[PDB]
């Protein structure tokens, strides 16, 4: 009960793993294992009238079987399947994937069936002075996404080489904000931010700051 | 956006040449199914379906002429490109039966290997981890739009409870030869 | 080991209609990279990459080669379409084999997933539908992609989550043009 | 009389 919840940043591949604990097993007994994964896009709000469906299933032979329109995002790594791991791997984070996911892993001896929830959190960095900055004026950047829990650590960096920016007399940091009072022309370039969490959710979102 | 749709599409001959080693190949495919191919050294046209050869005939000398001109094309290109690199990709296999599996009735197990690049691959079969080679068919290398290739192998076998079959793939772009196991029911 | 290289040449005939509109495209590939391309809509060999600039120019300075390639639209594409291809592809007939399977059974009153295997058919426009007691179901339906067997035949597997009581009978319904009336396979619980 | 008509594929050649 109390199904766990996992967040996902839109446009970024999300890790959805589920392995059988960690005992080293015989690979011959590992190749003989089927997998079924179902999804029910739902929410607390009345998104349904108040439905589940099978997205993909692979028998030990290696054949795919899912919804009539093929899902190009989901592509099992196959390597991890031969390494005692069953993980969902989508390349683009689907904003329509917000819902509940259930599993079914069938082996000749034992069997596990993991289950959890997925919530799509669109990550973006919003600027208080929307536009191109003047030769010298203030600026504020807030990078975040739709998540109730507050980040534990926030990192900033400047330039295409991603040089981590620290708190300076001209670089003010407070919670998840960055401010520069005087924006010299040297401050132009790609400024990015990296977020953290208790579950270890990284969000590396960039923004091209242009100064006069 | 890159794909254009037509009622029917035919390659009417695909030429593949690999250097060094002088690996030549010339096929004839229409709408997915291989109509036939042309043998390299035997100088003969081999049809995938025997009934297809009862109504049409292709001259294999034109097959040898085109594989020779493709050899010349690759030769002058490798001489002009000087130092240019070539990449390798690891293929992906999938084992499935041809007809619905009925225990005790002879069936054909198919091993489909996609994303083959370069097209140099050893596709073998193992019966209960033992080497087996009883009626092992191998089609020619079909071509994908990714410029990779996909081949299919056939094994006529008898499904039994005491037999487990696996398809072994050995490729240049594979650090180890991978084996896909399979056991019905 | 040392330097390996792969070359490829092909020429595709696109038939949007029967004999009305034909399209011809020749492609040259070096190391999974196309460098020379000819199109019937263009009328001459164009260099898709700069590497194929001189080669295509050699095919643009020869009038007999260009006229031969332009005539290949009728001598290679249309001639093969109206002759051999019409007599070897349209004449090849097929019949789908439709069977029914079940992963798990037990009392069957619990949750279950019924399987319909349509094998050994030439690929065409097929409409496969699940019917419970005569009514079509769409929820819980999961069908595999078009599986190319490579031997001119195809194969597909459809699945329906069948929960209702044993007293009801299920049926698989497929609509393939090679068969006049859609064959219907029934399974009792 | 019925014949096995089948037009061949025609490649091309560059100089380089
Ligand atoms: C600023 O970001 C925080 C977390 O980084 C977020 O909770 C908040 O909604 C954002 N916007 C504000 C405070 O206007
Ligand atoms: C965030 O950090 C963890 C711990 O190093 C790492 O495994 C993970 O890949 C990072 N997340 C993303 C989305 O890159
Ligand atoms: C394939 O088998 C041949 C012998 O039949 C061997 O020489 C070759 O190294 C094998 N593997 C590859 C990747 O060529
Ligand atoms: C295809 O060709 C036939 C025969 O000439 C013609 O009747 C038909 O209109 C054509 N199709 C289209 C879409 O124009």
């Amino acid at each position: 009960k109390e199904l766990p919840v996992v967040w996902a940043q839109e446009g970024a591949p999300v890790h959805l793993p589920c392995s059988l604990k960690s005992p080293n097993l015989d690979p011959n007994f590992l190749r003989r294992g089927g997998v079924i994964w179902q999804h029910q896009p739902d929410s607390g709000q009345p998104t349904p009238i108040p439905g589940r469906y099978t997205v993909l299933s692979v028998a030990p032979g290696g054949l795919r079987s899912g919804r009539q329109p093929l899902h190009p995002h989901v592509q099992l790594e196959e390597r991890g399947l031969q390494r005692g791991d069953f993980s969902l791997w989508l390349r683009p984070a689907l904003r329509t994937d917000a819902g509940e996911y259930h599993a079914t892993v069938r082996l000749p001896n034992r069997a596990l069936s993991c289950s959890l929830r997925l919530r799509v959190g669109q990550a973006s960095m919003i600027a208080s002075p929307s536009g191109v900055l003047k030769l010298s004026d203030w600026v504020l950047l807030n990078c975040s996404f739709s998540r109730p829990d507050r980040p534990v650590s926030v990192h900033w960096f400047q330039g295409q080489n991603r040089v981590p920016v620290y708190n300076s007399p001209r670089h003010f940091l407070a919670e998840t904000f960055l401010l520069l009072p005087q924006v010299s022309p040297l401050d132009s370039g790609t400024w990015g931010c990296v977020l953290t969490y208790r579950d270890g959710f990284n969000v590396s979102i960039t923004y091209n700051l242009k100064v006069l | 956006e890159d794909d254009i749709e037509a009622d029917h599409v035919g390659t009417y001959g695909i030429s593949v040449y690999q250097s060094p080693g002088d690996i030549g190949q010339y096929t004839f495919e229409f709408d997915g199914d291989e109509l036939f191919y042309v043998d390299l050294d035997k100088k003969e046209t081999v049809w995938m379906l025997p009934e297809f050869g009862q109504l049409a005939s292709f001259d294999p000398q034109g097959g040898l002429q085109n594989i020779a001109v493709v050899k010349h094309n690759l030769g002058v290109l490798t001489k002009r490109s000087n130092s240019t690199p070539a990449t390798n990709e690891a293929p992906q296999a999938t084992v499935f039966p041809k007809s619905p599996v009925l225990l005790g009735q002879p069936n054909t197990l198919i091993c489909f290997v996609d994303n083959i690049f370069p097209p140099v691959i050893n596709i073998t079969w193992l019966r209960n981890s033992k080497s087996v080679a009883d009626g092992v068919y191998e089609t020619s290398f079909f071509v994908n739009r990714d410029y990779s290739f996909h081949k299919l192998s056939y094994l006529t076998f008898i499904p039994s409870d005491d037999d487990i079959y696996d398809c072994k793939v050995e490729h240049w772009g594979l650090e180890e030869p991978v084996l896909k196991h399979w056991e019905p029911e | 080991s040392e330097r390996h290289f792969v070359y490829q040449f092909m020429g595709e005939c696109y038939f949007t209609n029967g004999t009305q509109r034909i399209r011809y495209v020749t492609r040259y590939i070096y190391n999974r990279e196309e460098y020379v391309r000819y199109d019937s809509d263009v009328g001459e060999h164009r260099a898709v990459t700069e590497l194929g600039r001189p080669d295509a120019e050699y095919w643009n300075s020869q009038p007999e080669i260009l006229e031969r390639t332009r005539a290949e639209l009728d001598t290679v594409c249309r001639h093969n379409y109206e002759g051999p291809e019409t007599h070897t592809s349209l004449r090849r007939l097929e019949q789908p084999n439709v069977v029914i399977s079940l992963s798990r059974t037990e009392a069957l009153n619990h949750h279950n997933t019924l399987v319909c295997s349509v094998t050994d058919f030439y690929p065409a426009k097929i409409k496969v539908r699940w019917f419970r007691n005569g009514q079509e179901e769409t929820v819980g339906v999961s069908s595999t992609q078009l599986i190319r067997n490579g031997d001119w035949t195809f194969q597909v597997l459809v699945m329906l989550e069948m929960t209702p009581r044993r007293g009801e009978v299920y049926t698989c319904h497929v609509e393939h043009p090679s068969l006049k009336s859609p064959i219907t396979v029934e399974w009792r619980a | 009389g019925p014949v096995s008509k089948m037009r061949m594929a025609t490649p091309l050649l560059m100089q380089a």
